[PDB]
């Protein structure tokens, strides 16, 4: 029954005022992309900066077991549009937030699908 | 002008001087250039680097396949393989390599000293940014250096597609002389300079179109001088200009052809598709890597 639970314990350490997880590795991009969330190649915005997947994921970047029961990574091998307010914390950004299954917007920052 | 550009490639005619190697004194060393706010040197140099790729005549198949030896940061994490990754076709098969643990946006990642490394199929481009900083060492002879780039002139040789292309970081002290010799079995070769990094003799040595066997006879030890000769003699101005200019980026996926094909098959005609980025010459079969494992017992 004992599992070790990262998300909550960087929630913690981040509420608790420690720094964020740096090193995110952030892409030269146009950032006229279609600012979707999670992309095969950089697709910031005038309003988003573009980061590596798995320098922004936490259990990439913790060397721990991903929830996914096939271990399955959402952001390895892939792109991650950031909030350019929010890319001082890139790994915190995506762990909290959760992306549109319709139209790829992160909810709250660019899905519009709820109005 | 090479402002605007992603670096300085050498310029043929220090190519065709027989130089003896002197020791290199930059002009602007230890400057640095301005980044874009949040960007590490090294999303920088290889972005430039991958720019002036896009300027040679790279084979680009469908189902390519590239390998990045060198890959892992002191920061545990693979900033190049990122940029190799945005800069290839989606769908490219990328495999990367370190000596130290990091986590990467590789499709196969293999930690450990480069000759554990072993694959079963070739390759269409070979990234090396393997480098010892132990190798500078300004108070002895600087000497052709053996080690990674031992391994590196084998697999080239041994695995790397006809008309393939590299790109192997070099330094003032990190060298090979063999690696250059190797540069003559391509259909064109040059040492790129990022602007980004103009303050260091780093360069990449680039062969462009492999070709399997000589079309050049080529003395390394006389490159390297010839090198940093042309480094000694043309200062370059650090810029990061070409890093705000990303709309014509990503490689062209010039569906380039891919042949099996034997040793009595190479004709003329073929060594010239080659030449040109038109062919790509191996199997395509199924990617397979492994890396050795030393097994020992140390209880008793
Ligand atoms: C200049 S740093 C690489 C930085 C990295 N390319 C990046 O994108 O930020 C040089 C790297 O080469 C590796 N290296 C040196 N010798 C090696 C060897 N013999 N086999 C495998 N890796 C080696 C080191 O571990 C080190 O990470
Ligand atoms: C790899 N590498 C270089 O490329 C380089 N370029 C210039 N310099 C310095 C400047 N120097 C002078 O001014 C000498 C006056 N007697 C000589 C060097 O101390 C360099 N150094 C130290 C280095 O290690
Ligand atoms: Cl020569
Ligand atoms: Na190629
Ligand atoms: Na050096
Ligand atoms: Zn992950
Ligand atoms: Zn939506």
């Amino acid at each position: 029954a004992f599992a070790v639970d990262a998300a909550k314990a960087y929630k913690d350490y981040l509420a608790s005022g420690g720094q964020p997880i740096t090193n995110c590795v952030k892409m030269l991009c146009t950032h006229t992309g279609t600012g979707q969330a999670i992309t095969v190649t950089p697709e910031a915005n005038m309003d988003q900066e573009s980061f590596g997947g798995a320098s922004c994921c936490l259990y990439c970047r913790c060397h721990i077991d991903h929830p996914n029961p096939k271990g399955f990574c959402d952001l390895k091998g892939k792109y991650v549009q950031i909030p350019t307010t929010c890319a001082n914390d890139p790994v915190g950004f995506t762990l909290k937030n959760t992306v549109c299954t319709v139209c790829g917007m992160w909810k709250g920052y660019g899905c519009s699908c709820d109005q | 002008s090479q402002a605007w550009q992603p670096g300085v490639a050498m310029p043929n005619l220090y190519k065709m001087q027989r130089m003896l190697l002197e020791k290199c004194d930059l002009q602007n060393y230890g400057d640095s250039a301005t980044l874009p706010k949040g960007i590490m040197m090294n999303v920088a140099k290889y972005t430039q680097l991958c720019q002036y790729l896009n300027t040679l005549t790279l084979a680009v198949p469908y189902n390519m396949r590239v390998i990045h030896f060198g890959a892992g940061s002191d920061k545990g994490v693979a900033p190049g393989t990122a940029v190799l990754r945005q800069w290839l076709p989606t769908g490219t098969l990328l495999v990367d390599s370190d000596l130290n643990d990091f986590v990467s946006d590789a499709d196969s990642t293999l930690i450990g000293d480069c000759a554990t490394v072993h694959t079963a199929n070739k390759w269409d481009l070979i990234i090396s940014d393997m480098y010892d900083p132990k190798t500078k060492n300004v108070t002895k002879e600087n000497d052709s250096k053996e080690g990674f780039f031992t391994y590196i002139c084998g697999f080239i040789q041994q695995k790397l597609a006809l008309g393939g292309s590299v790109a192997i970081k070099i330094t003032e002290h990190s060298w090979n002389a063999d690696l250059y010799k190797l540069m003559g079995h391509f259909a064109w070769w040059t040492a790129f300079v990022t602007n980004v990094n103009a303050s260091s003799s780093e360069a990449f040595l680039i062969g462009c179109n492999y070709l399997g066997k000589p079309r050049e006879q080529i003395d390394g030890y006389v490159m390297h001088a010839n090198y940093i000769f042309w480094r000694n003699t043309n200062p370059i101005q650090l810029s990061s200009y070409s890093l705000f200019d990303m709309s014509k980026f990503p490689l062209k996926l010039r569906g380039t052809a891919v042949m099996s094909l034997k040793e009595g098959q190479i004709n003329d005609m073929i060594l010239s598709l080659l030449s040109k980025g038109r062919l790509i010459i191996r199997e395509n079969n199924r990617v397979v890597i492994s890396s050795d494992v030393l097994v020992n017992n140390e209880n008793l």
